[PDB]
């Protein structure tokens, strides 16, 4: 019943700025942690990015922090990731979540189907 | 290992009964679910709802855990529970336990695909 939408991915350039943006919608209440997972192919799903719904416990890779920015809106269950210059090792399926607590995967209960961000190099 | 999900059931759901009916049932039940093989476990609590109505919690409101992680989930509605509370002349291997029979909201700690409970936080 809750709709999970994620968007902004496609065919981009190395060194560009890409922004996904994510929203809920179909649900009453408002998810605490909301994140961004990744997937490139063959490799392991992993945790993105992370941030609560005050704005705060914020958490991010070791592998992505400083390189890209996740922000929510107050009060609501959106969740958006700023990718400031993409490196090729960005290439990944990306996924939203929501529901659940820091970047730990099992915890989270909605996901979006992925947006496919593809790095030119 | 027995899965999260499974021990959940184990430990917390008994779908068969309405209610607790006796003063005895904790005193049965955390022995029957192999709570007290170990030590006696000192507090828990069973849930008399049908496994699909507990793992619709998990889609229901979303709060804290007692803990501070953020994956847990209130029931909208009340629940028939029983809580079972070690008492003070209890020593293992004889736990003996109070039983309290009561109709509350649930809160759980869901994890998963599917998304079911885990971990059963509190009553309300």
């Amino acid at each position: 019943q809750v709709q999970m939408v994620e968007s902004g991915g496609g065919l981009v350039q190395a060194g560009g700025s890409l922004r996904l943006s994510c929203a809920a919608s179909g649900y009453a209440y408002t998810y605490i942690y909301m994140g961004w997972f990744r997937q490139a192919p063959g490799k392991e799903r992993e945790g993105v990015a992370a941030m609560d719904s005050g704005g705060g416990g914020t958490l991010y890779a070791d592998s992505v922090k400083g390189r890209m920015t996740i922000s929510r809106d107050k009060g609501k269950n959106t969740v958006y990731l700023q990718m400031d210059s993409l490196k090729p090792e960005d290439t990944a399926t990306y996924y939203c979540a929501a529901g659940g607590y820091e970047l730990r995967d099992r915890t989270y209960g909605q996901w979006g189907q992925g947006t496919q961000v593809t790095v030119s190099s | 290992k027995e899965t999260a999900a499974a021990k959940f059931e184990r430990q917390h759901m008994d779908s068969s009964t309405s209610a607790a009916s006796s003063s005895n049932y904790c005193n049965q039940m955390m022995k029957s679910r192999n709570l007290t093989k170990d030590r006696c476990k000192p507090v828990n609590t069973f849930v008399h709802e049908s496994l699909a109505d507990v793992q619709a919690v998990c889609s229901q409101k979303n709060v804290a855990c007692k803990n501070g992680q953020t994956n847990c989930y209130q029931s909208y509605s009340t629940m028939s529970i029983t809580d079972c509370r070690e008492t003070g002349s209890s020593k293992y291997p004889n736990c003996a336990y109070k039983t309290t029979q009561a109709n509350k909201h649930i809160i759980v700690a869901c994890e998963g695909n599917p998304y079911v409970p885990v971990h059963f936080d509190a009553s309300v």
